[PDB]
């Protein structure tokens, strides 16, 4: 479970 | 059905946000009566930018990224993919 910003 | 499109870096980014799983393998589960090992998804699409004016919607899945099936990946891996790219970015992206 996790988020990135690309 | 899936869809091939092709994202422009900017000076600030391709203007999106991806988000699943961090570690590999995980459940099968059906998008559209097809089946898939867990995918990526677009959390956030930065609104007039890059990834938006190509077309992807917030909640799409990443099937592919440069022609490489991602089914399965861990974040990392998806998200390092991406980063691979000089110049542009070849998403296939699925909605719901």
């Amino acid at each position: 479970e996790s988020e990135s910003k690309v | 059905s899936p869809r091939v499109v092709r994202i422009v870096k900017s000076e600030s980014g391709y203007g999106f946000n991806v988000r699943g799983q961090v570690s590999e393998g995980g459940q099968l589960r059906s998008i559209n009566g097809e089946l898939y090992a867990p995918l990526q998804h677009v959390s956030a699409v930065l609104p007039g930018g890059a990834a938006d004016r190509a077309g992807v919607r917030k909640g799409d899945r990443i099937l592919e990224v440069n022609g490489v099936n991602v089914e399965g990946a861990t974040h990392k891996q998806v998200v390092d993919l991406i980063r691979a790219g000089e110049k542009e970015l070849i998403l296939t992206v699925l909605s719901v």
